[PDB]
């Protein structure tokens, strides 16, 4: 189970433009270049998704994993998926033979899982790992968020601006609370 | 941080020149702004032939880049109804630049 | 269930000319506009913030509840708390070609737990591989002069230290704060079990 | 169980003219449009009924409610009542039949409750859930309320104005210790 | 297991560039290269301090595991976490003369437990005195554009902390601090047993 | 320790001489540094024939050695934008030197 | 059991031009010579070896010891071993008569130990002591550490440099925080 992503984003789908507007606009002074700004952003997204298990900007991803769960489950660890695109089951070598049918993407999300039909899930050969790409997140563009989840990545991507290293300074919805009802509550630490 | 509680008319006169190299000020009214006024020391001051009656009073506005019409500028005043407000300095209070200081005199003449 | 809105709300129905007074920024300039796309920005930062705590709309908006199997036997609880006229029940299967159902499904509404309450004895059955789009409208009105005022001023008192403050800085909350608005438009649930 | 309200109370009998008294008179300067004070009353007075359980202004409800709780019994959420109007009875599509007899309203603070005659009360049909309205309050005008609840949203209206966010600052007959003495105090969190 | 690796991060690929910017040095000076080794002193001094904490690479370069006796039956994870393309399995003897084994052993790729898992039952046998070399290029990607930006946050804002004090002099850390950025790529153990 | 969050040009001006013993300042931008600034108390001073608007701006910026282009010295100043700041001296805040005390006066004519 | 070394660090190895530029560079003031400086570093590489059992320069060191703790073992205490130069068995005199067969020496950061070949050690003589001449440590110059006990190295010399006297002044990743990985945990206080 390794779930690297096909792409990144590209800087073009992030809101640089709009996050200066959150950081000295209004109040202020009307600081600092693009490329500063957006290291800032993409700093604070992967903080979120990697607290939240999300996506946010909807990038593909590939999930290659070497043993199934169950055999109508495997739960995907990304959280908001769309359109599994397919379900390749390559062997050792790999001439990489795809399979296309028994499994259906239930797109939920609370439990992003593939649940095929019936009670038989395709299964692995011996050393062919299977590999799932997906494209998992909320929206192509920013502005297809949850406004909550795009204004902690603003609040906290303002904090890794505003002071440099890890030095001083809780408000009643934050960053830790805004971001808590996006995180996964699980309460399962045993064998199944 | 500032309770911006009173409300103040700010004030810039339009220069109309006149002949001799000087100019007309009328102190036509800007906008209103919402600012908290914090009196200092007050005492008399020794005027021209007027023995006028000084205080401190720092005002916090808040702030604006300094082309706009919300940033009070030194050559302009304040006014809460016949109370003229002048205006010293204006000097950015917080560090991130949410809120300035104004700065007044309030010499009513005693 | 996803539950994903079908529109958002406008940005013409939220009160940026009242969040600006309540913000206190000026009154005659010739500017008066310098931050409508940001007063609007945190406004919708901090509805959808109170519409995570409270699990309420506040806009009445459509939504889009898109599940595979019935929870229950016949009741169906939707999450988003103030719901009226459930648009459309279609029952999708397996590829496509949805079909309508009027399905004697009813919508008890209720504030409490807004349910669906099949008058059946059954929910419409769900076809092997396919989904039920419950399309509804949720919320309190399509203004913002129909919520609950207490529920909108606490939208004011949170928007406001968005705008306040920008990074996230440590600020004694008030009698009647932002949580102890909010907190008599929460769900109050007590079942962890399996029915 | 809804309890919307039919109308909301006009803002002419609200009093946005005293409630400046209260702010600044007799101590201060002789600041803000009626609108902005008209907006911090009714914030102040929907904190209160919603804590107090109260209806202040007495405008008029309709509660629709799909099973009754008791035979004899259905107290009422908001508290201060006064002549129940009808008791509607729609069935399914509802050509809206009411119904004139079998129940007595009982005015009372603590369980404003509609206490049908006997031991029957009236069904409901399969769908047509039955809907109560009635014109809970104190009095029509602001002068007819209790002033120490009047006080308390006074007390309250002048936080919302003079301090805007959440920000810092208990005093003996505070707000809290006013509408104290309001609230539906209930200790049956059981079957019946 | 002595883990040692091949060669060392060139310098190169690391972002004082970057670094510079982050520090907030000075901008269009005719000097604006006076911290050069310096500003790199300080990156590798926190990138070396946060694989330490996390057993993680960040800079893919080639590692040798030198070990003598396989732990278990047939798996043998590696120690650094983010690995690819395993490039040589040898097996030598009581002195020199390696002879490189294809040996059926495969390579799982996981992040959580990076492991070898022998094909054949049985991991290839080790010589009486003999040691067993695991060639491997473990980490994120070759340059700094290809790592997990939370994780190369965490780079700069630590190596910004050597820079700005330079003795052990003690400073409320912040909401995704130096230790809540690397705290979901630790490795999280609990086994301390036989097997 | 500071919060360098405001970014100012240094200037450094070339002084070409004249005929009668002074210099010609023409303040071409040196580097652009980051620093804090933090306002005194401000008032107006009689200047020439001018009512000035001064503040005493205390502006931190990183250190360096003495002869390196990233030292302010007191016969430069500082610019956002169009608002000058001068630099009266500059004193070595930390014990360990890691950074400066600029002294701007930013006066202006009100 | 005494481990003397062999041969002291030259001094020309250790960096005392490194460590100026972490002292006084990019900050600061372009102070004292360098044998102030170079009596700090190796006062705090000889604490830091102490605390984590480590050699850091790659010196040589001799283990003389009177008994072996097992017939397959003896793990040797100075961590980072390669290339166990002799094994040198006296006699009582010591006509001082080496070993050259018998032992593996076996490489590892977590318990450098000798385990000879099969299940017989070589034995001792009465009173002729068995003496083990090794060179341990990471590598010869100063580029060859880990950078972050490296780098903890220079945080502590620059301690004892900055402030003389045990005087006063907890950061993330301190001195202490990174040699604690460095450090041996053993957790037998027992008999074997």
């Amino acid at each position: 189970m390794m779930l690297n992503e096909v792409t990144a984003v590209p800087g073009t789908a992030l809101p640089v433009a709009e996050f200066r507007d959150h950081l000295r606009l209004g109040t202020g002074f009307a600081g600092a270049e693009d490329a500063a700004l957006l290291s800032y952003l993409r700093a604070a997204i992967a903080a979120i998704e990697g607290r939240t298990a999300k996506a946010l900007i909807s990038r593909g991803f590939r999930l290659a994993l070497t043993a199934w769960r169950w055999g109508d489950m495997q739960t995907l660890p990304i959280a908001p998926v769309a359109t599994v695109t397919a379900l390749r089951l390559v062997d050792a070598a790999g001439v990489e033979t795809p399979v296309a049918a028994g499994w259906r993407l239930v797109p939920d999300m609370a439990r992003p899982r593939i649940e095929a039909l019936g009670a038989m899930l395709p299964m692995i050969p011996t050393g062919g790992r299977v590999e799932i790409d997906f494209t998992a997140g909320f929206g192509a563009s920013w502005s297809a968020l949850p406004v909550d989840l795009a204004q902690a990545v603003f609040l906290l991507a303002a904090q890794y601006y505003e002071l440099r290293h890890d030095g001083a300074a809780a408000m009643p919805f934050g960053v830790m609370a805004l971001i808590e009802r996006w995180r996964t509550v699980r309460v399962l630490g045993g064998r199944p | 941080r500032p309770r911006l509680n009173r409300l103040l008319v700010l004030e810039e006169a339009v220069r109309v020149a006149d002949g001799a190299g000087g100019h007309r000020l009328d102190w036509q009214a800007k906008g209103e702004v919402w600012a908290e006024v914090t009196a200092g020391s007050g005492s008399e001051r020794a005027g021209e032939f007027v023995t006028l009656a000084s205080v401190p009073f720092t005002i916090v506005v808040r702030a604006a880049p300094v082309g706009a019409a919300r940033r009070p500028r030194p050559e302009q005043r304040f006014r809460e109804g016949a109370r003229i407000f002048r205006i010293l300095a204006v000097a950015e209070r917080d560090r991130e630049g949410h809120y300035l200081s104004c700065f007044a005199r309030e010499e009513v003449v005693a």
